């Protein structure tokens, strides 16, 4: 089974050795990144060229031979085996940019320097093979969805209208060297952007009473919108890992896990009449009935098995105790009323 | 279609219109498996849609229109097996799902297994390919 | 009743055929919006004007017929039906907004650029039906209104001492090329909102020691209290969001809403002496207070059934379960030394 | 004014100058309800002011001098009708009104649903408009 | 009891018409501030000077003559009652403002512009009298003392440490127009204040790529550790807030208030040997130790009872109530085992 | 046992009198380094050498002095006794430091102003003598370790995309006196590193509309995720804090940690046969498992002991409570079933 | 110094050396107390330094230690008192007084209440001045 | 090498192949230690890798082929040692630590705890240093 020792070392890393692999694969492909911009420098351009020259020979092919290797061992799980099942996996999009990256720089070096410089800009997406800070960053954003979407479109429409308010109360003002800052409308709303996102250049500024009282009551409140979803996302990432100390231990959810498949099961096999599950003729009929109950309760057990701990479970324990303890006391009760 | 009269009206022997828990725990009795008040307890919830704990026939209705092969659905008995696959490869050894199911959770009779065994394993050798049985399923 | 259907169309949009309806008039409102600005720069001001004219043209029309079929499908909600009531619907905001900027433009058509280019600003304010960002964003702001007002109380505290520090500490310092910068309360006034909003334009810097440390020590310590309702306001919506996965499952509050109403009515029955309920003579007095009673029960039951989960209802469940317990126990006491 | 010493008298039967559990209890089987311990449990507690488990006087004048009508109160019940209105709209109909308020919670008789459906449902159809029957209660 | 009635008005508001004297105050202080600020300006400074003149001749009247009105009223309170009781409440440092700046204003027009500007501004500290927000802010920050400082420690290291390593890398560059900008350290870091609190004011800039190096190295790691005490304190604050949804209701402490105050008289009316608490001989030793115990019982029942709802009260709930059942049960069962 | 009383007051202080002392410390070298800061200005140069001189021939004795009473002190913790002892203490890093800067600030007055001048900057690195900052912040950022590395590899990625698009569109436009702002990758990447980091000097604008709009396109976004540390560390902070109000408290502890170490040892002492512990012969084969398994469930017993409260607690208690009260209801109904 | 050693030898009647529930049980009894099980676990609690369950002699010397008039135990009475205020000005009339100290908590007996009545409010009229009164006690 | 299957089978008295509570409780009373059910509980809990409720064989071999002197093990014995030590400095009076493994826990017998403190404290002054002896074991 070397192949999937291929494939662990490849997709699935979790050793310090192949944290050096991947640590001296990053760091080379940094290194290319710096002698590209250095080639821009007008003082450093020619030697730059022949030296990126013999990187990137050697980069195209090590980056080549790594591809098929990598193809090739995807054919351990069974999600990709088969012929259909590989062409499956070259769908993800890794495979694509890794593939493009390869093709266009084989092209290059075939025959154009936006190209190289661009191509030696994408190959830093190679790093990361999981997609895993991805699969988290969207998940955190889209459990927020509306909030964001509320501040964005307050601070837009802010924006919007006290920077024509601005243009309104500045158009007729004059520079000390003597430009028209405000001239236009888009002149206007390029200052408005630059305002709200806290940056300030200093190209344009106010010159009149009026465009100053506008703008200083309108930074000291609009500022806010924009600096608001950083706050909402960094929250959300801390009580996300919050809950990570809560989990319920996953040694404890097997049984359940079984119970799930075993339900199915049966309530599958009922349809052949033949089948041994009936080994335990109308009553087939509510068979079948009390089969399909178990298996959606076996199905909302088995998700309660991976959510954290929470008071709901508490109560509903209480619940069962309760009837349970009751139940027993009250016969107790009648065999003693027995008498 | 609506022949679900017969069934509901086989649970509900007194004739009140609904079914409660002591005719389901009767009906389950009569065929021997004699359950807790507890398990009574969550199968009766696990349907009930007006909260008032008891099952009338629309709920029934509506309980016997849901139906499988969802991708909701799916997914959690894909995930089921997982817990057991040591690599995630899509592979588990015969002898290890022959012992779970028979050891674990509802502790089928081997004679279910067998059946299991022959409707899955087409491959023959070590592994069983699960991802196919569940898409049968 | 396809009255309520083209309701359901016009203000509750939910499928994703509204939703390309809802996106392709937003869409032509902001292509509306660019067409505006690029009419203000003198190159593209002649064409700008005869496209506009079209445009306008059309989608006034198309505004004007969209509001009476709004105004009329409003008369489904027995809230809006009769003349008063959808008088009423009229009263709304947003139906007054939609209104105003209907009969502008009219009037405009009619007979200006200065109206014309602020009212196809106003027209964005229309994407939004429900009100939802608004109804959101005014609850989390209204139940932290103390801090938000404690830290601009203070921020605006600090920024008038130390602007008037710093006017005292500069008001004699000459530029590089000659110009007082810091010649009057006004321009220290100014320096500073820049300053505390850390925008920092870069017009007016101090040019003496003294300012320079007095700037330096007030920086540090005021910008903060100008970021703080961001991180308020970011994490008030985390905590609310977080909420919204320990909802009480909307199917098990039914019964209670059934016995509130049952309650109250019941409640009023008392009134009319001939009335059925008293089917089930001074005992009738004592019969409304009991009924009296049941009736604020009711309505404090059927509060605790739409709040989250909480350690309250586990306390109150404990309660009731373990007198429950005592008291069968107690019997089943008595019943063993009656022998 | 102050005619709730008779009530409170008759309520207060042995006098001690309070209202206990055993009295309510007491009185509430005079009647034939039949209560358990739990819901005069929550019945006192919903009155009691000073938190001592009995009932005072002047919690009883407290009590009694609440009054309906307020805003705070009606948009409960307005709030109450919207759980089984399908689609907010303001209209319910006059067979799910009577089916919810018969087989549901308190289960009112035959007579006293039949005596609401006419103090409501003006309109005849069959739609019945809830707005202004909450507004006349 | 008028004397409560005015103290309560004039120090404690809580209705809308004393919201409207003190928002006419506030209002009226704030109309002073701003013909101040235009009193500097050349063009306005006449005529402000003889506004100012008639505005605070009459301001200064208003505030002495409520000034006397509200230290009568305080002795209402016993707090406050007899001589040093009053000269106890003028000690507070809100009366010593008001009564510096009534005294400071009437010496200033007795007989210059730089004290009267500054009591202008001193005047805005009257708006708030029970202290809330520095009472809020106070305990907020003391919660979280140690975190600050350590944040604040770390930034400072890091700005002096790479202000001095751009300092050494900059020191020999010559600007466009030609001025040694960081001639000195001072210079320095006088830039790297500006730059970790992300002001920027553009009037240095480095020169020489290892200094540009340099900053932009520093730039995205040491700029955090400046934004982070807001986060901390928006997080604080959020918190706070929260608990404020989980306050165990105000009626049901009563009793154990009751039981604190009676427990400890009773410890203390043991000292008298003839006092009537006896009325319930070396068992009053014994019976001091009870009552010792029971003082401590009570002051720890009373302090849980102003916290919030918490899961230890539900762990010692179940203690209490499961060996009760218990003893109960063992009861019974001595019951049986008795035949 | 004076060599502890001196230690606790050198390492370990929590008197103010102890406070007083590291404060004069601190203040004294503070006061040092302004000196230093006033020698590079040409005015103050001459003077400030002298008075450096004699402040550093003191300070460089106190120090020294200091540094062997501290070493000396050391040999009271039981950690550091002995010779090879005492070298593990001088094996800390501040030891190290104290070390360096002592002998290197002796070795400076043998005989170089920029490394006296380094030495008084390294010397306020003495002030925390615990290492608690680091301590603190150093876990809280490990427990957060995923998201901040997504946060920066996203936030660099986007960085370097835009500046290349931004160079693209750029390089041929000239400035206003004239020097192409844009002519190389490595200043629009120097622009891109102001932006994003919100300090925007404003030396290099954009000058083409396609700049601006795609400068205009990426500071909306791409700021937030170059603020978001901050705000996920400050809501990391808050969270911790918040747990400190829900210790268990230390007295309750006791019983386990003595249970630990006394299982610890029975277990250990089965390995010799004529131990004591076996007078409480193949019954010591099933002993010594039994041991086993009896320091393992003290040793989990301990652990739960030293974390704040939790459901899980609450769920075990009613778990053991559940059984207990069971099993005793089976033995009553076994003895009524007797008769 | 140290008599404490005799009334801890009374309470530990069976001479363990330690206290236990049973023997403070049955001083109390022996004074016609009749506490619960609970009131002696909460006393026995209060005072548990190893966290033993039992009462060692140390732990009674650390008890009887502490002494009153400290503040942060003298603000837990000022705080009670504030709770009956209705203004929070400093007076408290002398029949709620009364009333709350007779029919609520531990329930004095009106001998007790009048002693207290006279050994504070000497101020005559209708409002009590508490402050003073806790500052004597 | 799996000389366990011996102790294995001593413990699984009815042979069928699992260890119950029954079977090791049976085997504690052997001993005369009387535990509880709760003991037992906890102690089948501390082993059981499958969540079955019971013990198998494989789970035998995993919980013997643990091994003590780990890091994660020893800090736990060292912190625990902390809790008595007033001072941190590593060192504890003999007096102390006698009384405290003789009256709290398990309750060692006296001529254990003599071994015990000849086993360390080899300095014989008043302070033991307890570092050391963590090592040894």
């Amino acid at each position: 089974n070397i192949q999937g020792r291929v494939y662990n070392f490849l997709e699935r890393p979790t050793g310090w050795k192949c944290f050096v692999y991947h640590f001296t694969v990053f760091l080379i492909v940094l290194i290319c990144l710096i002698f590209s911009v250095l080639s821009t420098i007008q003082q450093y351009n020619n030697l730059a060229t022949e030296t990126l020259f013999w990187m990137e020979i050697v980069l195209v092919v090590f980056f080549g031979a790594e591809y098929v290797v990598r193809l090739w061992s995807a054919g351990c799980r069974s999600k990709y085996v088969g012929v259909w099942g590989r062409l499956r996996f070259a769908r993800k999009p890794i495979s694509v940019i890794d593939l493009i990256v390869v093709v266009a720089s084989v092209i290059v070096l075939c025959v154009a320097i936006r190209g190289i410089r661009f191509l030696q800009i994408l190959r830093m997406l190679h790093v990361d093979r999981q997609g895993g800070t991805w699969r988290l960053l969207g998940s955190v954003v889209f459990i927020h969805r509306q909030e964001l979407i509320t501040t964005l479109y307050i601070g837009f429409l802010g924006l919007i209208f006290s920077s024509y308010f601005v243009y309104l109360a500045e158009k007729d003002a004059i520079d000390s060297s003597g430009e028209y800052q405000f001239g236009s409308y888009a002149d206007a709303l390029w200052w408005g952007v630059v305002t709200v996102t806290t940056i300030g250049y200093g190209d344009k500024v106010p010159q009149t009473w009026i465009g100053k009282t506008i703008a200083s009551c309108f930074s000291v409140f609009a500022i806010s919108f924009f600096a608001l979803p950083a706050g909402i996302l960094g929250s959300g990432f801390a009580l996300k890992v919050q809950q990570k100390q809560r989990q319920k231990h996953f040694n404890r959810q097997i049984p359940a896990a079984a119970s799930l498949i075993q339900t199915a099961w049966r309530c599958y096999a009922a349809e052949n009449p033949d089948s041994a599950t009936w080994k335990i003729e109308h009553h087939r009929a509510a068979i079948k009935v009390i089969r399909r109950m178990q298996y959606f309760v076996a199905k909302k057990k088995f998700q309660q098995a991976r959510k954290p701990y929470d008071v709901r479970d508490v109560i509903e324990q209480y619940s069962q105790g309760h009837l349970n303890l009751m139940v027993r006391i009250k016969e107790l009760q009648r065999r003693l009323d027995q008498s | 279609i609506a022949e679900f009269k017969e069934a509901f009206s086989l649970f509900d022997k007194d004739g009140d219109g609904t079914i409660t828990t002591k005719e389901l725990g009767t009906v389950m009795r009569s065929l021997g498996q004699n359950p807790t008040e507890a398990e009574l307890q969550d199968m009766i919830n696990e349907v009930d849609a007006d909260g008032n704990g008891t099952i009338d026939f629309p709920e029934f209705l509506t309980m016997m229109a849901r139906k499988m092969k969802d991708t909701d659905s799916e997914e959690e008995i894909r995930e089921a097996f997982r817990v057991f696959d040591k690599d995630g490869n899509g592979y588990i050894s015969a002898a290890e799902l022959r012992h779970v199911m028979t050891n674990l959770g509802e502790k089928l009779t081997d004679e279910e297994v067998d059946e299991m065994i022959r409707e899955a394993d087409i491959d023959g050798d070590g592994q069983v390919n699960y991802e196919e049985f569940v898409q049968m399923m």
